[PDB]
């Protein structure tokens, strides 16, 4: 169907003993319509490049209050069934030519402008102009195709937005850098990591948030205005979502390699268990030069929006000392083929990557937990439930349970490097598993009905669901002092005014107990 | 077999499945009520002012 | 004059995706040359926070606290220049200075990387607080000289 | 001091209620006999 | 410390049930030791605050008398030897805080270790 | 859980700003010399060029 | 009310009592039985009154610390169930 619909609203049925206004128009726009495309006969409504469809205002009763309109006749234009721009009567004949000229283009012969002066002189017997492509006609497709994910229609209008133009950067330019990125990430391959990286250092502004493996080779008046100069484009990422969702998207993808293979990572997945176990020389003595490569590969260990101006900074002096530091971690070597539990996690992490782009979701968020859980309760993982009564540290602990554990439970999960506990003391420490993890609840939304099950199956499977935070009031002492009213014949305050409640008011509720009146208004936005 | 083994098996995975459920209601209904909260005029007082609420009343003397 | 400059830029947060709707008539009068001064003074504080934006929609934390801090306490000094019988916010201007001093000694002992960080860039004076502070006069802190950088005549007298 | 584990009143309201899968609070007035 | 000598203000009530408390690690213990001496029908935490039940007999109260020793300001320590002399023809309850958990005065001497004389229950001059 | 809630805030305030735009629309709608003012600008233009 | 000894406790006992080829009790078993005992004599020996009252519902065989009482109470909020048949003990 058509997409563009053009209502004609108008009464004629209180004209129908004397014309007035309402059939006037009506003369005027049928001769002129087909003159300009070359109540009318079914034939000729085909060849429109929109729906004209007229409705009686005085009529119907339930149509008239929708679309709530002040005046009459006016012409009402729509696109995919939402409001568009409304003609208000009584204009000029320039204006009417503008809106049918802008119905045509929403819905993408036309009588050429040297023989428009005639087309219109022509049809006031009865009793296009030369202007390009506007540029808000362009910008309102782009925003809600985007939605319907397409392919070979979202090229097009991504190369007619900058060719030979050159003088419209302010309005258009946000809009053109997320454009390529949905396109990259269309494409059946993996996307290039290379060419992802180039197109993200300019919408953020600064390479210190990508991995070192994808950064780029190695007066009075002035001085003081440069502080409030910021590179990036950052308000697209704060007051729309929309725009938002497709950041998290390529955090994702980054994990992701180049040279890698489904058939040889599924059946290693299966042979390394991640055990106590230093892998045995059945795993080590069968993996590829391919393979190898892909897990020495670098990741992102914080999220894009992160420590985007002050990620080089050192973390040194953000630490805690500590004789008593067991961990699974330790084979002698940084390593990451160099450790059987590392290895492990690793290679999850691919393959869920594959199957978020490929399309499947619920599917995508079983790994994640996977090996977040993993490096976290340690390789004691095969059991996919709640804690079996192990839960130490809370009030009043069972004796019970305290004898059923050894100094295995002692040992403290976490990253190659930190632990647990140093991500405590320093917030701005982190891992990839948490970054994976994060990546994709933004991507799916937080009301999407995997991304919550997801959520709640975190809180349950680490044996911490149903807590409740403890936290006392503060003192009521605040700043200031008690009104003061100067004294003389000036009355003027000191310090406060009348309106000052002090801070051991009784609440609010029980002063005004009968509350607004029924007369009262219901918006003080005065 | 052990019999007494396999009892414990299904009693903490029953368990698991009723706090899944117990937990994603929760929640759901936890962020709705704060999505209304945001969504409307802020209330302004239109009550008797603290005008007797100023000065007090301690213990006397010591 | 520094305070009065006024950057090409948009109050807001007024992205050209929904100022592409409006005409271009009425564009101007969004601009940050026909704002008011609360306007102005707002649009300064979030470029100075992103600067130091741990997280997005994140202002509670130390390091954009300080920032947001350091920008309250010029906006009132300069409008004491130009009103000068306003002798009720002399009080005001006190507590926001000794406000501030105390959220130095906080963020020195939790983190001392950041703490040199965050100076260099608004070009305060870092100062360390490794010892308490004596009761002479004459080598005690002062909280008015914090931005000496910045203020060339408030450092101190005879 | 958020993070403590503090046996309060609703928490151990809510233990007792999610044992029940999807045996509430109930209350008991008071018996009147008129033989008494 | 401080909360410790806010709990004599609400135990000391004669026309009341139960009394609102603030919740602390130091006073749950100290409420163990009065309710085997028969002083305290019972206490339970209510999260932030704790509730505790008075006991009455004949009307009246069975506390009439709380004195309090120590003071966050300052620290009231006895010997073995001295604590006898200071506690001697009377039926009072003094909490005595040693290295080992809180114990009573009558406790105290028998291990013959150094208390802290805390509180006096029941106490006269 | 943190990150949960950042996608609520965005949400929450996309409306809130939606909402801004419509109250503008209707101001330009209900102009008449902001349109008229703008109509004849164009059109001098136009004939200047050719 | 009080279940008295659940069934979940008696299946430890069997597995492992039937475990060896020589049915040797082990002495876990035997203690907790003989534990039942002492509690079953010391209420229906009392020399003061013991008033107890059924507030809820019985199952099983756990009237043994009402009915031996010296003084037994009830209410319409009570119920009597005992099919130690259907459980085989």
């Amino acid at each position: 169907s058509k997409p563009v619909t053009v209502v004609y609203a108008h009464a004629s049925s209180m004209e129908t003993t004397r014309p007035a206004s309402s059939a006037s128009l009506s003369r005027f726009l049928s001769n002129l319509l087909p003159r300009l495309f070359l109540l009318l006969s079914p034939s000729q409504r085909q060849s429109l490049p929109f729906n004209f469809v007229t409705v009686d205002v005085a009529a119907e009763p339930r149509l008239g209050a929708f679309l709530a309109l002040p005046s009459v006749p006016a012409l009402v234009c729509f696109y995919r069934k939402k409001l568009y721009s409304v003609l208000a009567p009584g204009a000029s004949d320039v204006a009417l030519l503008r809106f049918l000229k802008e119905a045509a283009d929403l819905s993408e012969s036309r009588v050429s402008p040297e023989n428009v002066a005639e087309a219109v002189h022509g049809a006031r017997v009865a009793a296009w102009a030369e202007r390009k492509d506007v540029q808000c006609l362009l910008t309102q497709l782009g925003v809600a195709m985007t939605r319907e994910q397409a392919e070979e229609v979202q090229t097009l209008k991504n190369e007619l937005v900058a060719e030979d133009r050159s003088e419209d950067a302010v309005l258009t330019g946000g809009r053109r850098l997320f454009a390529e990125l949905q396109l990259q990430l269309t494409g059946d391959s993996p996307p290039d990591r290379e060419a992802l990286s180039t197109l993200l250092s300019e919408i953020l502004g600064s390479a210190l948030s990508l991995p070192e493996s994808l950064q780029p080779p190695k007066g009075y008046a002035e001085q003081w205005a440069s502080l409030y100069q910021i590179e990036g484009y950052w308000n697209e990422l704060e007051t729309s979502p929309v725009c938002a969702r497709l950041l998290a998207k390529a955090t994702v993808a980054l994990f992701n390699h180049e040279q890698v293979n489904l058939q040889e990572l599924d059946l290693c997945i299966d042979r390394a268990s991640g055990e106590d176990d230093e892998e045995w020389p059945s795993i080590r003595a069968s993996l590829s030069e391919s393979l190898k490569t892909a897990l020495n590969a670098d990741e992102p260990v914080r999220p894009l929006d992160e420590a985007v101006h002050y990620a080089h900074l050192t973390m040194k002096n953000e630490k805690d000392f500590s004789s008593l530091r067991p961990s699974f971690f330790f084979l002698g070597s940084t390593a990451v083929l160099d450790c059987p539990l590392r290895t492990a996690s690793r290679l999850r992490r691919l393959k869920a990557a594959r199957l978020f782009h490929g399309g499947a979701y619920e599917e995508a968020l079983k790994f994640a937990v996977f090996a977040y859980r993993l490096e976290c309760q340690g390789p004691v993982e095969t059991r996919r439930a709640a804690a079996p009564e192990h839960v130490l540290g809370k009030w009043r602990d069972e004796e019970a349970a305290l004898l059923a554990v050894d100094s295995s439970h002692d040992k403290v999960g976490g990253n190659g490097t930190e632990d647990l506990f140093d991500q405590m003391a320093c917030a701005r420490a982190g891992w990839p598993a948490r970054t994976l993890l994060m990546a994709m609840y933004m991507a799916l939304g937080a009301k999407h009905p995997a991304v919550q099950r997801s959520r709640a199956e975190l809180e349950v499977l680490l044996g911490t669901d149903g807590f409740v935070p403890v936290v006392f009031p503060h003192t009521r002492a605040r700043a200031g002092g008690k009104p003061i009213m100067m004294r003389g014949k000036s009355g003027k305050w000191h310090w406060l005014g009348p309106y000052w409640k002090p801070p051991w008011a009784p609440s609010n509720k029980a002063r005004w107990p009968t509350g607004p009146e029924e007369w009262a208004w219901s918006d003080p936005t005065r | 077999e052990s019999f007494f083994l396999s009892l414990c098996e299904l009693e903490q995975k029953k368990r698991t499945e009723r706090a899944i459920q117990h937990s994603q209601d929760l929640w759901k209904k936890r962020t709705a009520a704060k999505d209304a909260h945001s969504e409307k005029t802020p209330e302004l007082y239109d009550g008797p002012f603290w005008l007797k609420f100023w000065r007090r009343k301690k213990r006397p003397g010591a | 004059n520094e305070r009065a400059q006024v950057p090409d830029a948009y109050i807001e947060r007024w992205h050209g995706e929904d100022l592409s709707k409006l005409s271009p008539a009425l564009r101007r009068c969004l601009h940050l040359r026909c704002a008011s001064s609360k306007e102005l003074h707002s649009w300064r504080k979030l470029q100075l926070c992103r600067l130091l934006q741990r997280r997005p929609f994140d202002t509670g934390s130390p390091a954009v606290q300080l920032a947001c801090l350091t920008e309250k306490i010029l906006n009132v000094r300069a409008h004491l220049l130009r009103h000068f019988r306003d002798q009720q916010k002399k009080k005001v201007l006190s507590i926001w200075l000794s406000r501030r001093h105390r959220v130095m000694k906080y963020l020195y002992r939790v983190d001392f990387n950041l703490y040199k960080y965050v100076c260099q860039q608004l070009r305060i004076k870092c100062v360390r607080f490794a010892i308490p502070d004596s009761r002479d006069r004459q080598r005690a802190i002062s909280p008015i000289a914090v931005d000496g950088d910045r203020c060339k005549f408030l450092i101190r007298q005879k | 001091k958020h993070l403590d584990h503090v046996p309060t009143e609703r928490a151990r309201q809510l233990a007792e209620q999610r044992s029940a899968f999807e045996p509430h609070l109930r209350v008991k007035l008071e018996k009147e006999k008129f033989l008494r | 410390m401080q909360r410790a000598c806010e709990m004599v203000v609400s135990l000391l009530r004669v026309d009341a049930l139960s009394q609102r408390c603030p919740f602390h690690v130091l006073n749950v213990q100290i409420l163990d030791l009065l309710q085997r001496e028969g002083l305290i029908r019972g206490f339970k935490v209510d999260g932030t605050k704790i509730d505790i039940l008075l006991k009455h007999y004949k009307g009246a109260p069975v506390i009439r008398n709380i004195r309090v020793v120590s003071k966050p300001s300052r620290d009231i320590w006895l010997t073995p030897h001295e604590l006898k002399f200071r506690t001697r023809f009377n039926t009072g309850l003094w909490i005595m805080q040693t290295s080992c958990g809180v114990i009573s005065h009558r406790d105290c001497l028998r291990m013959g270790i150094g208390g802290k004389m805390l509180m006096a229950i029941n106490n006269g001059y | 859980e943190k990150k949960v809630t950042q996608s609520l805030q965005t949400a929450r305030v996309s409306r809130r700003k939606v909402a801004h735009v419509l109250w503008l629309k209707k101001l330009q709608d209900s102009s008449d010399f902001l349109q008229e003012q703008e109509e004849a600008a164009r059109g001098v233009a136009a004939l200047a060029r050719a | 009310f009080s279940t008295g000894f659940d069934l979940k406790e008696l299946l430890f006992l069997a597995e492992l009592t039937q475990k060896s080829t020589e049915k040797t009790i082990p002495l876990v078993a035997l203690w907790q039985l003989r534990n039942l005992c002492d509690v079953a004599y010391l209420v229906h020996n009392y020399t003061k009154p013991l008033i107890v009252l059924m507030n809820g519902a019985t199952a099983g065989s756990g009237a043994s610390l009402c009915c031996l009482a010296n003084r037994s109470a009830a209410y319409h909020s009570s119920s009597f169930t005992c099919d130690p048949t259907a459980y085989g003990w």
